[PDB]
DNA sequence: TGTAGGTTTCCATGTTGAGTCA
DNA sequence: TTGACTCAACATCCTTTGCTACAA
């Protein structure tokens, strides 16, 4: 998860974003925002008292720590039952005028119930909540998932991320083809560019969430070049590089091993398998290399003489199906696309892509096989 | 002399040069933005030269009925705006101006999007339009997203989804259009081509400074009722009146002691404020520099202390106990003093921080009354549509933007009483009250 | 204000529509 | 349909009361 653009510490050298990280000298910082959250205290305890440090260290970086540590602790409503309705009760006397009589209204609602709500009028709001346990962390950690997290918000705004491969060739498409990133795979390095949050016109959140969850499995490997092409600015703006590779800084932590199991795939999968003999299928057939563009389909069909490769895509726009058919008008084979019901549905060039909705209507492939016998 | 006119994705297209355009490649055309063709349109039909126009795509109009029974002013506001079908009118808040739009969305009788700000107008827009129109608006942004006949939007769903909706709703409404001249709903204005463009107004003027942009956005204001001086057939004699408080002795120590830190600062190192609009140059300093954001931050908790002073409450008891059978609305400039005044005279609070269903509930039993006085922190300028009162107090002054003084000493709609609105300020300090 | 300049605004607090999860 | 939670956009943020009075 990311932090917010206002809190985004970064600068620019010659076009060229550089995010200002955490190195180990603040450590120091780090430790007293973690032996500032005790158990049972309160959030307005915590900023009033963090106003000193403020004063002393970047404002921006206390408030992420103070804005993380609040994500990670477990806060409490409060000791009173009655949150609310003590207001609902109590403001029906009038506007009181007079101290003695104030304090009559009082004791007369804490008979009423019973509780001492002069001091738990107002629950149920951000500076009142309690902690019930301060959550175990080190300091390492808490600057490893700042810096994470920096890195984070700064490619949400990205118009490509390129991806250098060191190893690892064929798990990191297997990710991006079942977390339904756009993708394009070129050979001149044989690296990977994946459009970034910037070419959805409101589809953005999810899949900068998703690019992100690619990314921090990406910072596990041996080497990581990256060179993020980003797009800033509020007024108007500007395009930027930010290179980045072997930054073993970061955190090492959950992967969410389970955010997408490729249901539609194995779906489509078991359903052309089962359903005719004619036509052939291959699991992930080697990618077709055209002048250093390299195209990874899924699944190659062939009978006889006539061979396609189908391939089926998730976040979409009509530029990019666009410009992978443009692309793809060099692969001697007849590339068939799925689409899913993500933007302005399209029909152009119906002949080689087909829309579905949940799952993939092997019947409408099987019409589509048998308009080119 | 041929020449075709064409739009693409919040964008006008043409072969011959008119004022306004430039050349483009990636297009082939003069290309420039879409709010121009109400202009070049009348550029060409002017020089003769037989252009067609295929933009217009607009959807079916739905027959629709007309029951308003519209007042005189109303009707000369709809006169004056159907001159050249572009303008703005300006009509104190309450003054029937959804009404006037919707009589003139009846005459014209063509497919139409309302802009509004907030889910509460366009729950209003949509109630109004079942009541004077009989129709069910297409209701998108918010809860639903469907699209139909005469549509409500939201200005932020109106930007998000301007492309997908440029070609489409020949007439435009904006209801309180002093909020569409900002960064972003001024690109959103821009990529429309609505030739017939209607703002809605109680104050117009910002003091931002970018209101000048109305003829290019929407048009000029065709028709103004004089503000706050026709009080016959609207609410009653405005009775504004100020209080000057004896701020503090104790407080006073402080607050001097806070604001010397901001003197010397500024006298030490040059760069005065005093007389200069560029407060901004200030705040790029104290981004980097710790003395500049302290004694800025300085600075701001000394005006907080100026408009929040506690000595302001002993007149405020004071005033309850002169008013026991007025509603009373107090306002305020932050949270803090909101809910210090709600703990000490035990009157509900009205903020942003309060939830929805708290807010609506505590409306409710305030229009019932059962809640005779009620606090809220400058939350109540909007069209929430909010019952009247007849005192109204002002303790924050909130710098002296008309928005917060005519658009907040606009929550009072009533007649037949006195309908005061008194300014609780401390002669001390800032007290910056608008002119 | 104009015959030059490269660039993310954003010291605070307030409001709210919109869009993400479990 | 809810209810969380956020987060971007949009807002304010400015110079000091004093010899002409009305109350609109
Ligand atoms: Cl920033
Ligand atoms: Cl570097
Ligand atoms: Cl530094
Ligand atoms: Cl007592
Ligand atoms: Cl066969
Ligand atoms: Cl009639
Ligand atoms: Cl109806
Ligand atoms: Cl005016
Ligand atoms: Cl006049
Ligand atoms: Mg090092
Ligand atoms: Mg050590
Ligand atoms: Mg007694
Ligand atoms: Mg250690
Ligand atoms: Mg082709
Ligand atoms: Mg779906
Ligand atoms: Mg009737
Ligand atoms: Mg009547
Ligand atoms: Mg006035
Ligand atoms: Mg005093
Ligand atoms: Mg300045
Ligand atoms: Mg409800
Ligand atoms: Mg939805
Ligand atoms: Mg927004
Ligand atoms: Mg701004």
């Amino acid at each position: 998860m990311g932090l917010p653009w206002e809190l985004a510490r970064f600068s620019i050298v010659k076009d060229e974003v550089l995010p200002h990280f955490a190195t180990n000298e603040d450590l120091d910082l780090a430790n007293e925002i973690i032996s500032l959250f005790k158990a049972g205290k309160k959030l307005g305890e915590i900023d009033e008292e963090i106003e000193y440090l403020e004063k002393i260290y970047d404002h921006k970086l206390v408030r992420a720590f103070v804005k993380l540590l609040t994500r990670l602790c477990e806060f409490e409503l409060d000791s009173p039952i009655p949150p609310i309705q003590i207001r609902r009760e109590l403001f029906k006397y009038g506007p009181v005028l007079d101290e003695k009589e104030r304090e009559d209204i009082i004791q007369k609602v804490s008979k009423k119930l019973g509780a001492d709500i002069m001091r738990f009028v107002f629950s149920d709001l951000d500076e009142e909540k309690k902690i019930i346990k301060a959550p175990t962390i080190s300091a390492e950690d808490l600057i490893r998932w700042y810096n994470l997290s920096l890195l984070q918000t700064l490619l949400f705004k990205a118009y490509k991320l390129t991806v250098y491969v060191s190893s690892n060739w064929k798990e990191i498409i297997r990710r991006a083809k079942w977390l339904g990133l756009m993708y394009f795979a070129y050979d001149k390095p044989l690296r990977f560019e994946f459009l970034g949050p910037a070419t959805l016109v409101k589809l953005t959140e999810k899949y900068g969430r998703n690019l992100a969850v690619l990314l921090q499995f990406i910072i596990s490997s041996q080497n990581w070049k990256i060179e993020a092409e980003l797009v800033l600015g509020k007024k108007f703006k500007r395009v930027y590089k930010l290179k980045l590779a072997n930054f073993k800084e970061l955190k090492e932590l959950v992967i969410d091993e389970k955010r997408f199991d490729s249901s539609v795939e194995e779906k489509f999968y078991k359903d052309f398998t089962n359903v005719i003999k004619g036509w052939k299928i291959i699991r992930e057939p080697e990618p077709l290399v055209v002048d250093n563009r390299v195209f990874i389909p899924d699944f190659l069909v062939e009978k006889g003489n006539l061979k396609v490769y189908v391939e089926i895509v998730g976040f979409w726009t009509k530029e990019y199906i666009k410009e992978k058919l443009d692309k793809l008008k060099k692969v001697k084979y007849p590339i068939l696309i799925l689409l899913n019901e993500e933007l302005g549905k399209e029909k152009f060039n119906g002949m080689n892509v087909i829309t579905y909705k949940r799952k993939i209507d092997i019947s409408l492939v099987y019409k589509w096989l048998r308009e080119l016998e | 002399g041929s020449v075709y006119l064409r739009y693409f994705k919040g964008l006008i297209l043409s072969d011959a040069y008119a004022p306004g355009l430039k050349w483009s490649d990636e297009l082939k055309a003069y290309s420039a933005l879409a709010f121009k063709y109400r202009d070049v349109r009348k550029y060409f039909l002017e020089k003769e030269i037989e252009v067609e126009e295929n933009v217009i795509d607009s959807l079916p109009f739905p027959l629709i009925k007309d029951k308003i029974e519209l007042r005189d002013y109303q009707a000369e506001a709809v006169k004056a705006w159907l001159k050249e079908k572009r303008g703005i009118i300006v009509l104190p808040t309450g003054a029937g101006k959804t009404q006037v739009a919707l009589k003139i969305v009846s005459i014209m009788k063509v497919a139409t999007l309302i802009v509004v700000p907030t889910i509460d107008l366009i729950t209003q827009w949509k109630e109004r339009i079942n009541k004077y129109l009989d129709f069910d608006p297409g209701i998108i942004g918010g809860g639903e997203d469907s699209l139909k006949g005469i549509t409500v939007i939201t200005y932020d769903s109106a930007y998000t989804r301007a492309e997908e909706l440029g070609n489409k709703f020949p007439l435009l409404i904006f209801d309180e259009v002093h909020h569409l001249p900002s960064e972003g709903y001024s690109i959103m204005a821009q990529l429309f081509a609505s030739p017939y463009r209607l703002g809605l107004t109680a104050t117009p003027e910002r003091d931002d400074g970018k209101h000048e942009l109305y003829p290019i956005l929407v048009g000029p204001i065709v028709y103004r009722k004089s503000v706050e001086e026709l009080a016959g057939k609207y609410i009653a004699k405005y009775k504004i009146k100020k209080l000057y408080v004896s701020l503090t002795n104790e407080e006073k120590k402080r607050y001097d002691g806070l604001r010397k830190k901001l003197k010397d600062f500024l006298s030490s190192r040059g760069l005065k404020l005093q007389n200069l609009d560029d407060f901004h140059r200030l705040v790029k300093l104290a981004a980097k520099d710790k003395e500049a954001r302290e004694a800025l931050l300085a600075w701001h908790e000394s005006l907080n202390i100026a408009v929040n002073s506690q000595s302001k409450i002993e007149k405020l008891r004071e005033i309850l106990q002169e008013y026991k059978n007025e509603k009373i609305i107090v306002f305020t400039r932050d949270t803090q003093m909101a809910y210090r005044i709600s703990k000490t005279f035990l009157i509900p609070v009205v903020t942003y921080k309060t939830d929805k269903d708290e807010r609506e509930e505590i409306l409710q039993k305030f229009r019932d009354g059962e809640y005779r006085v009620i606090v809220a922190s400058t939350v109540f300028d909007e069209g929430v549509d909010v019952p009247d009162a007849t005192l109204a107090i002002v303790m924050g002054g909130y710098g002296t933007k008309r928005q917060f003084l005519q658009r907040l000493g606009r929550i009072l709609r009533k007649k037949d009483k006195e309908a005061l609105l008194i300014e609780i300020v401390t002669k001390g300090t800032a007290d910056y009250r608008l002119s």
